[PDB]
C-alpha cells in the first residue's frame, strides 16, 4: 500500500481492543466531548433543521444553533422544565374559562378584526395557539402575536411570533415541544426591522384541524365582551400590524 | 465475533443489534443491523465501527453504514463495501444535521468520512476525534446529527495507545 493505510495507525489499538474488552468499553464511552458546541446559521432559518437537543440563539452577535447540553442558558432554564400534548388539546378546548391567561393571544385578533368570523378563522387553526402556549410556558412570556393570510397558499393562515428584546434564546426543550406540537405547520426564524420573529405557516397534505374537537366561537366572543384589555397592548398591536404589513416571507 | 464486539460497544446505550463472516473475501451483503424504536435517544459510534470493520478485513475495502427510517423505527445497516443503491449524507463538520422522513435513508462511507474530516480541519490522530451519530427517533421522523466527539481525558487515551503500540 502506497500510504500507511487506515488501521495502520489504528491497528495496534484494535488488536489491543480485541485483547482488552474493558479498555475498549472505557474508550468508546469516553468519547463524550463534542468538538463543535455551537454553529452559526443565517436567516431565514427553518427550525425544522434542528434536532431535539438543539437550542437557538438570536442577537447582535449573530444567529446560532447550539447544543443544549453544553449551553449555559439552557442549563439555567433547565430545572423548571419537565410534556403534555393531550393537555395542550385540553387547554385549547377549555381555554374558554381560562381566557385570562392567554389574553394577549386574543388581544391580537381583537386588535386586527373584532368580528366573530375573524376569531373563528383564528380558532380554525389550533396549532397556532399550541405554538403561543408552548412559547409562553417555556419562559418566553412577553411574546406578541400577529395574524396574516397566507399568499402562497389557498385559505391558509399565517402567524407571526414577535419577540420583545434584542436578544432571544429558545431552549431545546421548548424548541422540541414547539416542533412536536405544530406538526402541521412550518416555523422559520426571521428578522424584520430589527425585530426577531418566528413565522408559523401551514404545510403540505391534510388539515390537522380536522383531528381536534371543535370549540365554541360565539361563547368565547361572549366572554370577551366582559373582558377589559390593557388598551396599550391593543395600540401596540396596531403599530405592530402596521409595521409587519409590508413584511413578505419567501416561498415554502 | 463482530456482532459480539458490536453489542459490547453498544452496551453503553440502548440500541439493539441483530445476531460469522470471513476476512479474505468480505461479504457485500449486510453484516449487521441495529435497531432503535420510537421516542428513543441514543448515540451510534459510527467512525469507530467503520474503522473496526476496516481493521477486520485483510483486504482493501471502503466500509459503509446506512441509516433508514423504517417508518416505525430507525435502522442501521453495516457493509464492508458501499452498495450502488446506497445513499450518502450531505453534511459538513460544522453543519451535520439530517432529518429522515419515512422509508428514506442516508449513509456514511469511511472514505467520504475521511474527506469530511480533512475538510473540517478535524484532528486525524487516532481516537482524538470520532464522528458519531446522535439519533433521536421521533416518528414520523428520524433525527440525526453527525457530530465529532473527543475523549474525556486525552492523556488517558495516549497511554492506552502507547500500550497498544508495545503489544506489536
Ligand atoms: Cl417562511
Ligand atoms: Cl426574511
Ligand atoms: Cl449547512
Ligand atoms: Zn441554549
Amino acid at each position: 500500500t502506497l500510504t500507511r493505510a487506515a488501521r495502520d495507525r489504528y491497528a495496534p489499538y484494535f488488536a489491543y481492543a480485541a485483547a482488552q474488552p474493558s479498555d475498549e468499553v472505557t474508550t468508546v464511552r469516553g468519547l463524550s466531548n463534542p468538538l463543535i458546541k455551537t454553529a452559526p446559521v443565517t436567516l431565514p432559518f427553518d427550525l425544522g433543521q434542528a434536532v431535539a437537543d438543539n437550542c437557538l440563539s438570536l442577537s447582535g452577535m449573530g444567529y446560532y444553533l447550539g447544543l443544549g447540553g453544553c449551553c449555559p442558558t439552557c442549563a439555567a432554564a433547565e430545572p423548571r422544565l419537565g410534556s403534555d400534548r393531550a393537555a395542550l388539546v385540553l387547554a385549547y378546548v377549555q381555554q374558554l374559562n381560562s381566557i385570562y391567561e392567554y389574553r394577549v393571544f386574543l388581544a391580537s385578533v381583537a386588535a386586527r378584526d373584532p368580528s366573530e368570523r375573524a376569531l373563528e378563522e383564528v380558532l380554525a387553526h389550533p396549532e397556532l395557539f399550541f405554538a403561543y402556549y408552548v412559547l409562553r410556558d417555556g419562559g418566553l412570556r412577553d411574546v406578541r402575536v400577529l395574524f396574516f393570510e397566507d399568499p402562497d397558499a389557498q385559505g391558509a393562515l399565517m402567524m407571526y411570533v414577535v419577540f420583545p428584546e434584542k436578544s432571544v434564546h429558545v431552549h431545546h426543550r421548548v424548541l422540541d415541544r414547539l416542533l412536536g406540537a405544530c406538526a402541521g405547520h412550518r416555523i422559520v426564524a426571521h428578522v424584520w426591522q430589527t425585530m426577531f420573529v418566528l413565522v408559523v405557516r401551514k404545510k403540505g397534505d391534510g388539515r390537522p384541524a380536522d383531528d381536534v374537537p371543535a370549540v365554541s366561537a360565539s361563547d368565547i366572543y361572549c366572554k370577551m365582551r366582559d373582558i377589559s384589555f390593557d388598551g396599550e397592548l391593543l395600540l401596540e398591536y396596531k403599530r405592530l400590524y402596521a409595521a409587519f404589513e409590508d413584511f413578505r416571507p419567501p416561498r415554502p | 465475533t463482530l456482532v459480539q464486539r458490536l453489542k459490547l460497544i453498544l452496551s453503553g446505550g440502548n440500541l439493539r443489534c441483530s445476531d460469522a463472516c470471513d476476512p479474505e473475501r468480505p461479504p457485500t451483503r449486510c453484516v449487521f443491523q441495529v435497531h432503535g424504536q420510537d421516542g428513543s435517544n441514543d448515540t451510534f459510534p459510527l467512525e469507530y465501527v467503520l474503522r473496526l470493520m476496516r481493521s477486520w478485513a485483510h483486504v482493501p475495502c471502503d466500509p459503509y453504514v446506512r441509516v433508514q427510517n423504517t417508518g416505525v423505527s430507525v435502522l442501521f445497516q453495516g457493509f464492508f463495501f458501499r452498495p450502488a443503491d446506497a445513499p450518502l449524507a450531505a453534511i459538513t463538520a460544522e453543519h451535520n444535521n439530517v432529518i429522515l422522513a419515512s422509508t428514506h435513508s442516508t449513509g456514511m462511507s469511511l472514505s467520504a468520512l475521511d474527506d469530511i474530516k480533512r475538510a473540517g480541519g478535524v484532528d486525524t490522530r487516532p481516537l482524538r476525534a470520532m464522528m458519531s451519530v446522535s439519533c433521536f427517533v421521533r416518528m414520523p421522523r428520524v433525527q440525526l446529527s453527525f457530530r465529532f466527539m473527543g475523549p474525556d481525558d486525552a492523556s488517558q487515551t495516549q497511554r492506552l495507545l502507547d500500550r497498544a503500540e508495545l503489544r506489536q
